[PDB]
């Protein structure tokens, strides 16, 4: 909210602050008095750089930063890979190793190419989807539950 | 300084003395009187004060720099004690001269 | 003076020493032979200090393998230039006697900023100016490429002390800081680093708190070296204060931006390294896989691993994502929150910042921003402020909190938003010292009982006792006036603070009181906005004009020049026959910093019990989890701020040298017993009932007899 404002309008957001910055792959600022200006005219397409969305690409989102919202998308979507818990791992350097690994592969597909991710991704898939991943996702809600209250 | 005008050209074998009987224990001066304390010590002139309800600091200082003494009164019978006993010849110090 | 103390002999170079001398010695001795950390209370300003000093020296000889050394702090370095000066005359004292020198050493530490003698860092007086500008002179960096002698301006006092203060230290002697100064320039060594390294061999130093309490400098010159020492903190009353504010982070709007422009300045010194020098700077890496100071304490700091940011993209990655959930929570418009654990679970859940890296945040930037051969931390300064902050949270929250302040206080709507992270209890942060030390004496004046000071710090005491100074002359002849000529209570409540008539009541007493009391008074308020409210009453009324004509009147204010400058004239004032009043506040640092000794500060007036306004959210933690945990009452630890911080801007009066004097306190409530009770036993025990609650002319009058009596000699 304390942005000045859209690149392309900002009237309604120096007034009031109810405005709230949607994400897209473009990690591209938006406000929704523009993202109706979006709709009406290519439905999903970035105004100045003219990026295709698939279904407007448009979430919610409240970092005034695009490149924290990418990185926080692209984290969000890592995660779901290489959850294993640390203690699976006794080797000392191991523990956080594969984080350093992670790390990389979001700052990889933050900028550069993400074929070669999206590869490595799949050769991942097919080893930790059997054992590793469903038993992750599915402690991550005990634990939550028991850590909320 | 009216005191110290009159008591300059006064002779030396003499003992100039003043006794200053402070009641109001405010000071208000056109100078600084810690620079006339200077003067008061090369001219010789013995200040003793007495103050009334009253232990002023600067008058603590008058007295004991310039060799004088100083006193607070405890009441009435005590003043004229203290007046009596200033009524004798201060003994000469070093300073004083015959 | 040889006193054949119970323990043993001990030396003393004074010809006399009052009863409360000889049992404070005996306590001492008690405490030390226990070998047990306790509390004790003294009175007098001065007199203690070299009554302690010489028992312990004492002690030291008796005894030399029970305590390694003394560790003796005091609030302030102009307060503990007074204590050096006590032990200078007590060991020429004690060489006299014995006919030679000892081996005995006793210095004091202070901060480079005060010290140096560095031409470039002299002109500059900010402490985080001097710490930057001295690291980028004593750089690693800067010692290697001195190694080539290229042509750059090396500090070469650092340079020689390595060379010949390694080898050779000082034998003995007692150095103040000016002197040691003095010492450095003659030896072209550093007063600073000599000092710091002869401290592993030196029997007496002393520093104050913040060089002993916090994590980040205190540990490393308060190393396990002192196993078993004798630390002592005088008039260290407001202990709980500094412990925590050594702990307290605060962050705004304003750092936050100046963290966002360091951090761009850091990613683009990041690319032009790598340009430049990357191989070299990156064997970084390789020693960080292997595995500003951290804030975690000796037992809390970890180092196992720096975490999955092992590089300097990643950090600084780490820290953009820090900084935006920070920047976004603060900007949060709303009533204030509290959340130690929860604000740790959704910074974790919002931006997926896992606690354990976040632990190592700060260490890691120590670490990857001496890589970058930076010019000086002071620029990036605010940024370490915020890493302290990213692993402080991620370290501990069990005994602290959160908050965050949308709005200011003083403030209908302004846009600087203030994140405290304010602690709860000193406990946590002054564990290590009594746990690493076998003893620590917390010896304070005007003490509020001791009862409370276990509750707040987890230590078991070994004794608890109060010396009640004892002279042939009663010295101090305290009084409490709650009724005015109107016979109207006049009770500084908040609902009463607005009341005209108990301000007049105010007004007239401070008038007669000027009237009367000699040269030099100095006036306590409770707040800066209830003083000006009364000030600006009596402005209206002819009370303040009257004032003035019968002796000067100074003020304080926020502003640190104008308070130097009002209280130069104030003692100038004093001097001379004009006199003073000094209206000042109990929480200005005035009140703290001054002393107030003979012919300074005679009659010391109170007006209004001191209280801390009940709005100030960052005191609801603090006193509600003393409620909780330790069970202190609200009303009982409020009341005890109170009382301490009363007794701390009233006890300054009878420094030292039996200087009369009075302390009168304009509230009825000081004559509510439990005020009465919480009261410094020697002040209180003077205190009695037939003065307890006498009227503004009543008090006068008694006021004017007793400074009748004191003005004739002993
Ligand atoms: S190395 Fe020593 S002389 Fe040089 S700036 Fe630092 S403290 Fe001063
Ligand atoms: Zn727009
Ligand atoms: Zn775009």
């Amino acid at each position: 909210m304390d942005d000045q404002g859209c690149p392309r309008c900002k009237t309604t957001k120096y007034r009031n602050p109810s405005l709230k910055l949607m994400v897209n792959v473009c990690g591209h600022t938006l406000c929704e008095s523009c993202v109706d200006l979006l709709f009406v005219r290519g439905a999903g397409n970035c105004p100045e750089c003219g990026t295709p969305l698939r279904k407007s690409n448009f979430r919610v989102q409240l970092f005034e930063d695009p490149t924290v919202d990418k990185e926080v998308e692209i984290r969000k979507k890592v995660l779901k890979i290489y959850n294993k818990r640390e203690e699976d791992f006794p080797s000392l350097r191991e523990y956080n190793d594969f984080l350093e690994e992670v790390e990389e592969i979001v700052f990889n597909l933050t900028n550069n190419v993400d074929l070669d991710n999206t590869k490595k991704k799949m050769e991942i898939y097919q080893k930790e989807n059997k054992d590793v991943i469903q038993k992750n996702k599915l402690k991550l809600t005990r634990e939550q539950e028991e850590l909320e209250e | 300084s009216i005191a110290m005008q009159t008591l300059k050209h006064m002779p030396g074998h003499t003992s100039r003395e003043v006794l200053i009987i402070f009641s109001s224990l405010t000071t208000c001066d056109p100078s600084n009187i810690y620079d006339l304390i200077k003067t008061l010590k090369a001219a010789k002139i013995r200040v003793s004060v007495i103050g009334l309800s009253a232990e002023v600091r600067v008058c603590t200082v008058l007295a004991r720099e310039t060799g004088g003494t100083y006193h607070v009164i405890l009441d009435e019978s005590h003043y004229k004690e203290l007046l009596t006993h200033h009524v004798s010849p201060p003994p000469a110090s070093s300073s004083s001269e015959c | 003076m040889k006193l054949n103390v119970d323990g043993l002999l001990v030396y003393f170079p004074y010809d006399y020493i009052y009863p409360e001398q000889f049992s404070y010695m005996r306590e001492l001795k008690r405490t030390l032979d226990a070998k047990g950390h306790g509390v004790l209370e003294m009175p007098s300003g001065t007199g203690k200090t070299v009554s302690l000093l010489a028992l312990i020296m004492a002690y030291q000889r008796a005894y030399p393998l029970e305590v390694t050394k003394l560790i003796y702090c005091s609030r302030t370095v102009p307060e503990i230039e007074k204590v050096i000066e006590e032990l200078r005359k007590l060991l020429n004292f004690y060489e006299k006697q014995e006919g030679e020198k000892l081996p005995f050493l006793g210095l004091a530490l202070s901060s480079r900023k005060n010290l140096c003698i560095h031409p470039e860092v002299t002109p500059l007086r900010f402490g985080k100016d001097v710490d930057g500008k001295c690291h980028s002179l004593t750089a690693s960096y800067v010692r290697a490429q001195y190694q080539h002698d290229t042509s750059l301006p090396h500090c070469r006092f650092y340079e020689e002390f390595d060379a010949h203060g390694r080898e050779v230290p000082l034998p003995a002697g007692i150095y103040n800081l000016d002197d040691l100064k003095a010492l450095g320039r003659r030896q072209g060594w550093c007063p600073y680093f000599l000092a710091r390294y002869s401290i592993l061999h030196a029997n007496v130093v002393v520093y104050s708190y913040h060089y002993l309490l916090d994590p980040k400098i205190a540990d490393l010159v308060s190393k396990e070296l002192a196993r078993k020492a004798v630390v002592v903190f005088d008039e260290a009353h407001n202990i709980d204060n500094v412990c925590i504010d050594s702990m307290s982070v605060n962050l705004t709007r304003r750092t936050l931006d100046r963290c966002q422009g360091n951090l761009e300045t850091l990613q683009k010194t990041v690319l032009r390294i790598k340009e430049t020098d990357e191989q070299r700077l990156r064997d970084e890496y390789r020693r960080l896989v292997e595995g500003a100071n951290p804030v975690l304490p000796d037992e809390v700091l970890q180092e196992a691993v720096p975490g999955s940011i092992r590089t300097a993209e990643h950090f600084l990655g780490f820290l953009r994502r820090l900084l935006e959930y920070v920047k976004w929570r603060l900007r949060v418009q709303h009533v204030v929150q509290e959340s130690p654990p929860a604000f740790l679970s959704g910074l974790a859940q919002r931006v997926c910042i896992q606690r354990k890296p976040l632990r190592f945040c700060a260490e890691r930037l120590r670490s990857l921003l001496h890589t970058l051969e930076i010019t000086d931390l002071a620029d990036f300064s605010p940024l370490t402020l915020l890493a302290n902050f990213a692993t402080l949270v991620s370290t501990y929250a069990k005994g602290f909190t959160i908050i965050i302040e949308p709005f200011d206080d003083r403030t209908p709507t302004i846009a600087n938003p203030i994140l405290h992270f304010s602690c709860m209890d000193a406990s946590l942060a002054i564990k290590p010292v009594f746990e690493r030390f076998q003893s620590v004496i917390i010896t304070s004046g005007t003490l509020s009982p001791l009862d409370i000071y276990p509750k707040i710090l987890d230590f078991h005491p070994v004794t608890m006792a109060t010396f009640t100074m004892t002279l042939a002359r009663v010295c101090l002849c305290p009084m409490i006036i709650g009724r005015g000529n109107d016979q109207v209570a006049i009770s500084s409540k908040f609902e009463t603070r607005e009341d005209i008539a108990v301000i007049r009541n105010y007004g007239n007493l401070l008038l007669e009181m000027s009237a009367v009391v000699p040269d030099g008074i100095v006036a306590f308020f409770t707040s800066y906005q209830y003083m000006e409210s009364t000030v600006a009453s009596w402005y209206e009324q002819g009370i303040l004009e009257n004032i003035q004509r019968n002796k000067l009147l100074f003020i304080e204010t926020q502003d640190g020049a104008e308070t130097s400058v009002a209280l130069e004239k104030y003692q100038e004032a004093c001097e001379n026959g004009r006199g003073a009043i000094l209206l000042s506040v109990a929480r200005g640092k005035v009140s703290e910093g001054i002393d107030f000794v003979h012919h300074y500060g005679r009659a010391v007036i109170m007006f209004g019990v001191p209280y801390v306004y009940t709005q100030s959210r960052i005191l609801k933690a603090r006193l509600e989890y003393l409620r909780d945990q330790f069970q202190i009452r609200e009303n009982d630890f409020l009341t005890f701020d109170a009382m301490r911080h009363a007794a701390q801007c009233v006890g300054r009066a009878i420094r030292g040298k039996t200087d009369y004097g009075l302390m009168v306190f304009a509230d009825k409530r000081f004559a509510r017993g439990d005020k009465r009770g919480k009261l410094p036993r020697w002040i209180q025990e003077h205190l009695t009932d037939a003065n307890l609650n006498l009227t503004v002319d009543e008090g006068v009058q008694v006021a004017k007899y007793f400074l009748r009596q004191m003005a004739q000699p002993f």
